[PDB]
């Protein structure tokens, strides 16, 4: 029965979105004339991409019309690409008849939402492309991407191109402070500041934190801690003693300090993570910041591959061990 | 039925420890549309009985009833994989990683016939079937983009646990539509609560400090801790302070091993450690625990210079491991190359 | 089945006031118009003119000219009132298993001509596409039908044939144009639809298309459509390519200045132009031989740029890979310079 | 239409990141001018050999060896001699009451020697005497019980027997089962009925053609009784039913298991149920005797073929035959019409061996059973070619053929069998001189361990030609492991790669070609040197054997370096500990196993301990006393000591 | 499956060495009046690794084609990446010449061969090329790794770049 906020809260109609002012313009000069073209979406995640055109459909179709009309799909299909290709060569296959008790007859093309777009090989967008120019004029294709040089030359020379800034963190906390007074939640504002500081910019992400919280506390106040064992963020506390346990030299309280962080639950990806984010932004020397960043890679690669967390962790450890006693 | 599984909290209520995050999973269980769960932590920490407990405050008592089922699905390569399944009324479990690298083969189908009984059973209690993933860490990648997919089409038809030990082979996506319930390892006081708790509900009686040496000697593992309470109690009726906590069989000839290891540095002796690493992984041990109890052994007769080597080239090894196929000869190449450092270190 | 009146309707299919169908505008129509692998269409005029056509593998990059050319080759030798009855044109597109192989090709090759008597052709394209055993079941249809109708299988990848059915036929790759010989075309083109282009974008329609003349002209008219006038910087621009002065003020970042700084900035563009770690790695590695670097310093510059492109594949943190990328540079480069 | 596409991006004034220009550093702006001139490759031909193995002196005479083996009979003193030389390679082996039998069976051809040699009387079956007996027996009561039927009828004109009218008989394939129950049913006077998925049976087919046999009598009782009439539509003999491999499930076969159900239920004849799956008898529901034919002793089948060649006037050596069966993983079938197929061409190569424990023997056929003698000229041994250096391009490709032929069942030769082939003593398991052979054992150790290495990186970062756990997970599993083949008639439409092959096994095949060659070069240098250290005194000849296990030495070569044997015992007993009805609700499998069998085993011992210390009898009550429902013998399994 | 093979005995074929392959060329020569060279018989033999069926089909289209055997001719018929180019390549790496490996890498990159068979005429180039044995050993070895990443779906001439570098490395360090 209920929906989840970031979906029931986004924008209805175009030109509510914020933040965008040159791609509501155009988007709105093609509503216009009632003929979108092919579409490509790029920025940062949480931007607003699919909101906006998800309400530039409901601008553009009925209500009733704009959820049979529309198709979301995905890019990252492990199955191939010829998967998505029969699906949307039978969606657009089927002709439905539809009109709009508005006065307007409806245009006759139809939207696929294809996101993640930039994860697709290159013989992928070349079927993609193909597809594309087959179904030339019954259904106009959009694109949702994060990085617009990741799509190729064919698809990306014919579909207009809209850059989605990230939103600022002063616009991202007045709309989670507007989504915190219209639900109902008591959370006060510094808890939201650091809400927008957990997402780094993702917006969607801190809408589904924030109603995990509220349903998972049970109505009461959202405290930061609440919040950091939710986002899987590892406090700053461990971050420092693993550093001090670098910095001593003694591999003993190194082991005794990545033991405690594995049987506390903590990823080790997040630990990575956060410890490339201090060590990039320290007064150590180039040297040290390239042997440690290079090892932080190498251990992320491991990571991915299914290495157990102990090992690259200690290996990592001793890596950053010996280059900050190396120089004392 | 052991300890293990005899005194089992049932509720969320009877929780000794982590009674906050109990809380928490209460609240989330009342709010009557809770969404896909990862529950995640070392092992023996508790996540299964709080799963358990999560689905025992869901449903009725009904979910406590459990029966084995095989699934025979078929290959879209034509050969049919049989696995088998725990299941009840409302909840089904799977650990699709025995099927290989066709755990998708599983998820792809498996919780698509859940989906099938969503609209075949009506109970009129709740909208969705709860289903058990466990090893989910140890899926591949497309295992891990069909799961998604199948969240993506069934939300609201059937409901997701993900249990797991370390989120870092999951993939993002797979994270940023699940609630992360991070389940840390119980403290030793807490251990020792429940241990006392354990043996005063058997009628028996144990010293806080033989309970503090089992809690120690655990490594903050409350199932090896139950496991090693019974075998204590087996050992002898009454529970002394000094009585000798029993060691693990593997474990103490993993010790052996890097004596082996350590004493001689021979080809000879290299087979023989071969052969050793060969009967502990005939024995379904696994290999990344053998590397990782090695490490654990061959680090106490190492020096302060050589435990960042020898540590980083068993990470080494260990990500060789699994990347290959045949484990044996990354576990033997770890172990030569340590013999070969180790002999060089010791004639300087 | 059909899949056949979209081609037809198609092909005569254009609103003729308002649409530039640049790509289809110029199109061969014999082996005598297609000015290009003139010892490719040389040597097939010698196959068919003397009776003694064999199996024909036709593979290479996609558009650089194999349908249409097959097509000529077949509208030549087989005049258009017996070409239905004698020439099978199947591919991939139409697939429910392996059926096509013992169904329609097994029939049609195994059967004599209608009217007109003679050798029957048939064409597969994405013939890639098939299966292992879809193939294994093809040679042996082409090794005991040989003497009747002939075959020509248009593939993209060659190493998806199976040994046997490449050893059954004559390969033919149709590989990219040298770039020089592209550019008279664009002349032309350019020359014929009044357009403002300098030779630096040029150069840039000449290394965006790798050698490839629909990829060109939808680039070339495309950018005519957005802005009028073609430059590097409105091809690249509209393209949606990292530009150069980025690439080169990229590497300036990692060679000149410190860590924290480089990073910033290259992450600050990065968000700024919508770049990817991919991309950039590609136009570093071109920028990597052009820029006079020690013979050690391009090897470790290579080699770690090659690792960092395959941790990229298997999904890892963009961010961390980007530090790495930073640390190859300043491993090296740039203590050379502060020596 | 034909609209323009624009590239809108939120380019705000400033930011000095927008509009940017190459830098003005010398060192980013004199590009180095792109030269495209390559060699000239006319010019240069090409030399005959030079990418290839190319001679311009070719063998003549070496090759095309035809054998035109003409095998005298054996007189009977050599042929008592034979049999007392298998009489000492095989002590256990009764070898005398097996010789008649198949002399009856020898006394042109045109039958294949699985039906030449088939047993007719049961007790010719090799091994699995457990259930042979079982089998004998069981049928033993079913003509008794048919016998006083017969009486009864002319006489007129069961709990406690606990007579089931089925068995269900399970093993590997090819071990004997449908050759015991032929056995069986010749020596008793059965008339086998056989439903195999050679033919079409589908449930109703199945019932309205086959109740009859079971419900009635037979109407020729006597003359042509025992014979095998296979159902298909396109003294007193009594009827018997086989269903013969009744895992194998098709869609035409509609109801087949529901028929054999109905057939269970309503059936006064025994029927006999043949599989190879070990599922089966955990899917299909009912009442069955369950027998189970282990995997014979292949010392046993080593014997049977030696018996099988010795009267064919052909004599070998038991190593060659634990070698093929081995390969064969005791496949007696596959090793038999293997054997055939070898004997009648010839044998292997005419070799002589005086053996006491007379014709020459015939040794060589495990390694024609691989194909290598296609690749070896045939005065070459493949232990020889091991053992000595290779310099030359033919024998280098003779080696990388070797591998790569190998390497497609992804078996590793050079692993398997590295203290054989390395030149290191190997022997089966029952001050200044000091430095210098502390450096040569460290030289040995360093070559060693460069060479393991390179193997696990062969074995991480290449490509494998069959991806190894594609259905399953990896060796030494419990979970899983029964992975049955197809049953659909329907294709696969995969998307395999098969260049990634075809490459993959020839580059791993070369790498650990070159791998091991520098291996055994290191090796071979550090030796030369130990004449030195002789002289001096000191011998790390000792600290340089290989100590390998006997049934690693009864081999010509192995096929892996680990024990099957054990292995199986092992996840056998954790299937069994785990099967109990407590343990069956076990989420995990890791910590499963790995925190609850030690301490099972653990609490085992402890009670076992107790029990040999002449302790109160209620300390055998621990187990039951808190309802563990696990069978007795695994109980005894886990109480014995950890290896 | 198992069973079938259990049911039957197994026979094993090889690849045919080339002495083999060129004592059948010679016999279908010696019937048919080709005209021919040395260098065409090596180059034919080298397109046909082991097989007969493509030496004999390289044979005939070759003969069709041109009437000659030439190392040209076959190598303007079968068009791999010729042999000469890859042994010169391959010499660059093992004077650890990153330069001219690459222009040669690059060359034959623009002129539109595959990852593929890129690596896979560097391989077989690299097998019988006269080194010693523990520079074949390390070359073989980072051969098979990039060819595990180019099938693996990342194959770009960063790839291959990284390979040459890799492959000069081992000879520039000890
Ligand atoms: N070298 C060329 N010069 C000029 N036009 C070309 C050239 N190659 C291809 N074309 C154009 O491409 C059109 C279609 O050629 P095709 O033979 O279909 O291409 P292809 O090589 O078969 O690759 P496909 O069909 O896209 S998979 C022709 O009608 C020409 O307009
Ligand atoms: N133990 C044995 N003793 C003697 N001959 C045997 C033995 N096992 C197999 N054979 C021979 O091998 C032939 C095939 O044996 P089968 O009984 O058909 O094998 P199986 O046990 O039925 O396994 P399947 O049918 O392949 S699943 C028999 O006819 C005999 O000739
Ligand atoms: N510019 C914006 N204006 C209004 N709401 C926004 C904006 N950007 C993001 N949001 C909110 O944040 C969430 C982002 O969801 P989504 O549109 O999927 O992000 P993206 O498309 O960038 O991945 C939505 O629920 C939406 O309500
Ligand atoms: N609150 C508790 N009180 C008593 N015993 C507990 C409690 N939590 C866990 N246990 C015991 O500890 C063990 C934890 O095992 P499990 O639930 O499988 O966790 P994991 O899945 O992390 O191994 C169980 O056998 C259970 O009997
Ligand atoms: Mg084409
Ligand atoms: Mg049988």
């Amino acid at each position: 029965k209920p929906v989840p906020w970031v979906e029931k809260y986004r924008p209805k109609c175009v030109d509510e979105v914020a933040f965008q002012e040159e791609v509501v313009a155009v988007l709105k000069k093609s509503l216009e004339g009632a003929d979108l073209p092919n579409l490509l979406f790029y920025g940062p995640p949480g931007t607003g991409k699919t909101s906006t055109i998800l309400a530039a459909a409901r601008e553009l179709f009925g209500p009733e019309l704009f959820r049979l009309r529309v198709l979301e799909l995905n890019a990252s299909d492990e199955r191939g690409i010829q998967v998505v290709r029969e699906k949307v060569k039978n969606f657009a296959q089927l002709t439905v008849s539809g009109s709009r008790s508005d006065g307007k007859p409806c245009p006759p093309f139809k939207i696929v939402i294809l996101d993640e777009a930039d994860s697709m090989t290159s013989a992928a967008q070349a079927a993609l492309r193909r597809t594309m120019e087959k179904e030339s004029k019954t259904t106009r294709f959009c694109l949702i991407c994060n990085y617009v040089s990741r799509i190729i030359e064919p698809l990306t020379s014919r579909c207009s191109k809209f850059r989605f800034k990230p939103l600022s963190d002063k616009i991202q906390q007045q709309r989670l402070l507007d989504i915190a007074k219209k639900e109902n939640v008591k959370i006060s504002d510094e808890g939201i500041a650091y809400l927008v500081k957990v997402s780094e910019g993702d917006l969607r992400k801190a809408i589904t934190f924030l109603q995990s919280a509220t349903r998972l506390t049970g109505g009461k106040e959202i405290t930061e801690k609440v919040i950091t064992d939710i986002a899987g963020v590892i406090p700053a506390e461990k971050i420092d003693g693993v550093f001090a346990a670098c910095q001593s030299g003694s591999f003993d309280k190194l082991e005794a300090v990545v033991k405690d962080l594995i049987d506390e639950g903590h990823a080790a990806t997040q630990l990575v993570n956060q410890l490339h984010d201090v060590v990039v932004e320290n007064n150590l020397s180039d040297k040290q910041k390239s042997i440690i960043t290079e090892k932080l890679a190498e251990v992320d690669k491991c990571l991915a591959d299914g290495a157990d967390e102990h090992l690259q962790l200690i290996s990592l450890c001793a890596t950053v061990m010996q280059q900050l006693s190396q120089n004392c | 039925s052991l300890w293990v599984d005899k005194y089992r909290p049932c509720s969320l209520g009877r929780l000794d420890y982590h009674k906050e995050q109990a809380a928490q999973l209460r609240n989330l269980v009342q709010c009557g549309d809770f969404p896909h769960l990862l529950v995640y932590g070392p092992s023996g920490a508790g996540k299964k009985t709080r799963i358990m407990c999560i689905l025992r405050e869901l449903y009725g008592v009904g979910v406590e009833k459990l029966r084995i089922e095989h699934q025979t699905i078929t290959t879209p390569s034509k050969k049919k994989i049989e696995i088998s399944t725990i299941a009840s009324n409302y909840h089904l479990e799977v650990n699709p990683s025995d099927a290989g690298n066709s755990d998708r083969v599983v998820i792809q189908e498996m919780l698509k016939t859940v989906a099938q009984s969503q609209q075949l059973e009506t109970n009129s209690q709740r909208d969705f079937k709860v289903v058990l993933l466990t090893e989910v860490d140890k899926l591949t990648k497309d295992a891990q983009h069909a799961l998604r997919r199948t969240m993506e089409k069934y939300m609201s038809t059937c409901r997701l646990i993900l249990c797991c030990n370390s989120t870092s082979k999951v993939i993002p996506p797979i994270r940023s539509r699940c609630l992360a319930v991070r389940v840390p390892a119980p403290s030793i006081e807490d251990i020792c609560h429940v241990l006392s708790t354990v043996c005063k509900k058997e009628g028996l009686n144990l010293p806080s400090q033989l309970a503090h040496r089992l809690a120690e000697k655990s490594c903050r593992n409350l199932r090896k801790a139950l496991l090693m309470c019974e075998a204590c109690r087996v050992q002898q009726y009454p529970f002394t302070a000094d009585q000798e906590i029993p060691e693990t069989d593997w474990e103490v000839y993993l010790r052996e091993t890097a004596n082996a290891i350590v004493s001689q540095q021979t080809p000879q002796r290299l087979l023989e450690v071969r052969g050793r690493l060969y009967e502990l992984l005939t024995h379904c041990i696994p290999p990344e625990i053998i590397m990782k109890g090695l490490l654990s052994e061959l680090l106490h007769n190492c020096d302060g210079q050589l435990k960042g080597e020898v540590a980083q080239m068993a990470a080494y090894y260990e990500h060789r491991l699994q990347l290959g196929s045949k484990a044996i000869y990354h576990l033997e190449a770890f172990v030569a190359k340590f013999m070969a450092l180790y002999k060089k270190f010791m004639e300087d | 089945m059909e899949t056949s009146a979209l081609k037809q309707q198609e092909q005569p299919a254009a609103t003729k006031i308002r649409n530039l169908p640049w790509v289809e505008k110029y199109r061969p129509q014999t082996l005598n118009d297609l000015i290009s692998h003139q010892d490719i269409l040389s040597t097939i005029q010698k196959f068919i003119n003397e009776d003694r056509l064999p199996h024909l593998l036709l593979y290479g990059p996609p558009g650089t000219g194999k349908t249409s050319t097959i097509l000529a080759c077949a509208k030549q030798l087989y005049k258009d009132k017996e070409f239905g009855s004698m020439v099978l044109e199947l591919n991939a597109s139409d697939d429910r298993g392996i059926d096509i192989i013992r169904g329609p090709i097994l029939s049609f090759a195994s059967t004599r001509t209608i009217f007109k008597k003679g050798f029957k052709l048939v064409i597969l394209d994405e013939a890639d596409a098939m299966t292992q055993d879809a193939q294994n079941a093809l040679r042996r249809v082409i090794e005991k039908f040989t003497e009747n109708t002939r075959f020509c299988l248009i593939c993209n990848y060659l190493s998806k044939i199976i040994p046997a059915l490449q050893s059954r036929c004559t390969r033919f790759r149709f590989g990219p144009l040298t770039p020089e010989l592209m550019v008279p075309r664009l002349e032309h083109v350019v020359e014929e639809e009044k357009v403002d282009i300098s030779e630096d974008g040029m150069k840039a329609l000449v290394t965006l298309s790798s050698g490839d003349m629909r990829r060109a002209l939808n680039i070339l008219q495309s950018t005519n459509m957005a802005f009028g006038k073609v430059t590097e910087e409105t091809v690249y621009t509209c393209t949606g390519h990292p530009l150069k002065s980025d690439i080169a003020n990229i590497l300036d970042w990692m060679l000149n200045q410190d860590f924290t700084t480089a990073y910033r900035n290259i992450t600050e563009l990065k968000t700024l132009k919508g770049l990817a770690l991919h991309d950039i790695l590609t136009e570093i590695h071109l920028f990597v031989h052009r820029v006079d670097f020690p013979s050690s310093v391009r090897i470790h510059l290579l080699t770690k740029m090659a690792d960092i492109e395959y941790r990229l594949s298997v999904g890892t943190n963009e961010k961390i890979q980007l530090s790495s990328l930073i640390a190859a540079f300043q491993v090296t480069r740039d203590l050379i310079v502060a020596e | 239409s034909f609209q323009r596409v624009v590239h809108v991006q939120q380019k705000d004034d400033g930011c000095c990141l927008w509009h940017l220009k190459p830098p003005s550093c010398p060192l980013l702006t004199k590009f180095k001018e792109l030269n495209t001139k390559v060699i000239d490759l006319s010019k240069c031909g090409i030399a005959l050999g030079e990418f290839s193995t190319l001679n311009s002196k070719l063998k003549s005479g070496n090759s095309a060896a035809v054998f035109m083996r003409t095998r005298k009979e054996f007189t009977e003193e050599v042929r008592n001699l034979l049999l007392e030389e298998i009489r000492w390679s095989n002590p256990e082996f009764s070898l005398k009451k097996y010789f008649p039998l198949l002399l009856k069976k020898q006394i042109t051809e045109d039958m294949l020697w699985t039906e030449k040699y088939q047993p007719q009387t049961a007790s010719e079956l090799i091994g699995n005497e457990l259930a042979i007996k079982k089998l004998h027996s069981w049928l033993k009561d079913w003509k008794r019980r048919a016998e006083l039927e017969e009486r009864q009828n002319l006489k007129g004109k069961e709990e406690e027997s606990r007579l089931c009218n089925t068995v269900l008989i399970t093993g590997p394939t090819g071990v004997g089962k449908t050759a015991a129950v032929y056995a069986c049913a010749q020596e008793l006077g059965f008339k086998i009925f056989e439903v195999n998925a050679s033919s079409q049976r589908s449930g109703r087919q199945i019932l309205s053609q086959l109740k009859e046999a079971t419900q009635s009598h037979q109407v020729d009782k006597q003359g042509v009784n025992s014979q095998k009439p296979c159902f298909f539509n396109s003294k007193n003999a009594t009827s018997l039913i086989l269903f013969e491999e009744v895992d194998v499930i098709f869609d035409e076969d509609a109801g087949f298991l529901n028929a054999i159900k109905t057939f269970m239920a309503t059936t006064k004849r025994p029927v006999i149920l043949t599989t190879s799956d070990p599922t089966f008898s955990l899917m299909f529901d009912g009442c069955f005797e369950e027998i189970k034919f282990s995997t014979p002793s292949l010392l046993n089948v080593a014997s049977y073929l030696q018996m099988i060649c010795l009267t064919e006037n052909f004599r070998t050596d038991v190593k060659d035959f634990v070698t093929l069966l081995t390969a064969n993983t005791c496949d007696i079938r596959k090793s038999i019409l293997y054997l055939q197929f070898w004997i009648r061409s010839g044998g292997g190569v005419l070799e002589e061996r005086p053996l006491t424990l007379l014709p020459k023997c015939d040794s060589g056929c495990a390694e024609t059973l691989f194909g290598l003698k296609n690749i070896f000229s045939p005065s070459e041994d493949l232990f020889s070619f091991l053992k000595h250096k290779i310099t030359m391009k033919e024998e280098w490709h003779k080696f990388i053929q070797l591998l790569t032929e190998f390497q497609m069942r992804n078996v590793d030769f050079l692993y398997s069998n590295l203290e054989f082939i390395l030149p290191l003593p190997v022997d089966t398991i029952p001050t200044t001189a000091g430095k210098k052979c502390s450096a040569l054992v460290s030289h040995c150790l360093n070559s060693l361990s460069e060479f393991m290495d390179n193997m696990s990186f062969l074995d991480a970062l290449l490509t494998d030609v069959r991806e190894q756990n594609k259905y399953g997970r990896n060796d030494f599993s419990w979970t899983n492991g029964k992975v049955t083949s197809g049953l659909c008639d329907e294709f696969s439409l995969e998307s395999n790669d098969g260049w990634t092959s075809q490459s993959s096994g020839e580059l791993k095949a070369a790498a650990e070609a070159l791998s091991f060659t520098k291996c055994s070069s290191a090796i071979s240098k550090a030796l030369e040197t130990l004449n030195s250290c002789k002289k001096l005194g000191r011998d790390p000849t000792n600290d340089l054997t290989f100590y390998v296990s006997q049934k690693r030495n009864n081999v010509y070569f192995s096929q892996s370096a680990a024990n099957l044997d054990n292995a199986w015992k092992r996840i056998s007993v954790i299937k069994s500990v785990f099967s109990s009805r407590s343990l069956l609700y076990v989420g995990n499998r890791q910590a499963s196993i790995i925190e609850y069998l030690p301490t099972l085993r653990n609490i085992c011992k402890t009670e076992k301990l107790k029990e040999q210390g002449k302790s109160k009898r209620r300390f055998l009550h621990y187990f039951e006393g808190i309802h563990l429902d696990i069978p007795k013998e695994t109980v005894n399994t886990l109480a014995a000591d950890f290896p | 499956i198992e069973p079938i093979q259990s049911r039957c005995a197994v026979l094993r074929y090889t690849k045919l060495t080339d002495a083999q392959i060129l004592t059948r060329l010679m016999n279908v020569i010696e019937k048919e009046r080709v005209p021919y060279t040395d260098d065409g018989l090596e180059a034919i033999i080298f397109t046909a690794q082991g097989d007969m069926r493509q030496a004999l089909n390289n044979l005939q289209s070759t003969f069709s084609g041109f009437g000659f055997i030439n190392s040209e001719n076959v190598f303007k018929v079968c068009d791999e990446p010729h042999p000469l180019l890859v042994k010169e390549m391959i010499q660059h790496c093992v004077n650890a010449n990153i330069d001219e490996a690459y222009k040669i890498l690059a060359h034959l990159w623009h002129l539109g061969y595959s990852p593929e068979d890129i690596i896979g005429n560097i391989f077989r180039v690299c097998k019988t090329f006269q080194m010693a044995e523990y520079l074949k050993l390390e070359f073989i070895k980072e051969i098979g790794y990039t060819h595990m990443k180019i099938a693996e779906g990342v194959n770009s001439l960063l790839q291959m770049a990284g390979l040459l570098a890799r492959l000069c490395q081992k000879t520039m360090a000890p």
